[PDB]
């Protein structure tokens, strides 16, 4: 068959660099060209370049010419890229392709993260509501998971107990780090008489902490 | 450069209902032999792009003839006579006849279904974030239909932008609505100068502006 494996997610501090290969298998690797492209978070697709492992000749997009750099292991077939003095622009994930006559096949890809940022717990804040007075009958609490880094975080209300009525909307890296925010809606009846928690996780920081959604003063 | 116009941005279809999407180049990829390089991926929630119809017409290799590229010079048409469950995803026009290569924004498909307005709450800054200094307003826009809304916070009086961040979670795949996030942040001392917080939302489903606000009072 055919497969381009890709290496792992790597965290880049910025201004700095980086190298990503694509270990090319089941073909003649120096028979096609090898494409490179980027995916920035939410964005579409940018063609970065795209080298011959046969002879290393290179032909590269213009906007990458002075931060992409392609490189060819014929002994191992292994394509590289090296990312040279990266910003926090080139986040995204970077992706390696055959695409022609003989066939289009891509790689996994592979997940690039450029901040000075340190592992950083996040700062759990409750969202109580501020005064809107029964609204109707359900109610919305939620928590702000403000701060932290690297991704991902858990949440969880009342360990598990609610689920129906959540949403964990996806983290967005802003400034070095990552916030992220979750609600939860019930019955009028059921908040503030009982106790409402969001139970948040962030494995790297073997951190997990709770906070009670407290009735607004 | 050679811009790739895709439309829809987002299509909405009906599973077994046939589905067309468009995209044109700001140029012709009419080459000089007899092949205009025109190739439409498919990339599957959390997967990597897949080409699915390479020279405008040709389909892949294990292609359902459910999938129709078709086009001319500058103008091109993907059609799908039955969208299955599978289809789903974001499509890609990308052209090779110019250099550099170029991608279209995609087109992402979505489930149609009925409009719905959406449920609003609006959240003052939490003491214990104003203990560390900061501040933040979060508004939720929840279970909403059409996917496109306009959101605007506004402050004592008019409007303002500075530190606000939204997040946007997929289509739920149990009522296919969809739920927004949107955070206001500000310094304490920014905060504090104000009173009136407004969460302003215009979706088509009211011809009047949704509102919830709160006073610090």
């Amino acid at each position: 068959e055919v497969q381009l494996q890709q290496s792992g997610a790597e965290l880049v501090r910025p201004g700095t660099s980086v190298k990503l290969s694509c270990k090319a298998s089941g073909y003649s690797f120096t028979n096609y060209w090898m494409n490179w492209l980027r995916q920035r978070p939410g964005q579409g697709l940018d063609w970065i370049g795209m080298i011959h492992p046969s002879d290393s000749e290179t032909r590269l997009n213009q906007k990458f010419k002075d931060k992409a750099t392609l490189t060819v292991d014929r002994s191992s077939s292994t394509a590289y890229i090296q990312l040279s003095s990266p910003t926090s622009e080139d986040s995204a994930v970077y992706y390696c392709a055959r695409d022609d006559y003989d066939g289009a096949f891509w790689g996994q890809g592979t997940l690039v993260t450029v901040s000075a940022a340190k592992t950083t717990p996040p700062s759990v804040y409750p969202l109580a509501p501020g005064s809107a007075a029964q609204t109707n009958s359900m109610v919305t609490l939620g928590c702000l998971v403000k701060g932290y880094f690297p991704a991902p975080v858990t949440v969880t209300w009342n360990s598990g107990s609610l689920s129906s009525g959540v949403h964990t909307f996806p983290a967005v890296l802003q400034s070095d780090l990552y916030t992220l925010s979750s609600s939860v809606t019930v019955p009028s009846s059921t908040w503030p008489s009982e106790t409402v928690t969001c139970n948040v996780a962030h494995p790297a920081s073997s951190t997990k902490v709770d906070k009670k959604i407290v009735p607004r003063d | 450069e050679l811009v790739m116009t895709q439309s829809p941005l987002t299509l909405s279809v009906t599973i077994g209902q046939p589905a067309s999407i468009s995209c044109k180049s700001s140029q012709s990829l009419l080459y000089s032999n007899g092949k205009t390089y025109l190739n439409w991926l498919l990339q599957r929630p959390g997967q990597s792009p897949k080409r699915l119809i390479y020279l405008v017409s040709k389909l892949d290799s294990g292609d359902p003839d459910r999938f129709t590229g078709s086009g001319s010079g500058t103008d091109f048409t993907l059609k799908i006579s039955r969208v299955e469950a599978e289809d789903l995803g974001i499509y890609y026009c990308v052209q090779g006849s110019h250099f550099p290569p170029t991608f279209g924004a995609g087109t992402k498909l979505e489930l149609k279904r009925a409009d719905a307005a959406p449920t609003v709450s609006i959240f003052p800054p939490s003491s214990e974030q104003l203990t560390s200094g900061g501040a933040s307003v979060v508004c939720f826009l929840n279970n909403f239909y059409p996917k496109d809304i306009n959101v605007k916070w506004k402050i004592d009086g008019s409007e303002r932008q500075n530190g606000v961040l939204n997040s946007w979670t997929d289509q739920d795949s149990k009522d296919s609505t969809y739920s927004m996030s949107s955070t206001l942040t500000l310094t304490k001392d920014e905060y504090e100068r104000h009173n009136s917080y407004t969460c302003e939302a215009t979706h088509k489903t009211s011809t009047s502006p949704i509102v919830k606000s709160f006073n610090r009072n």
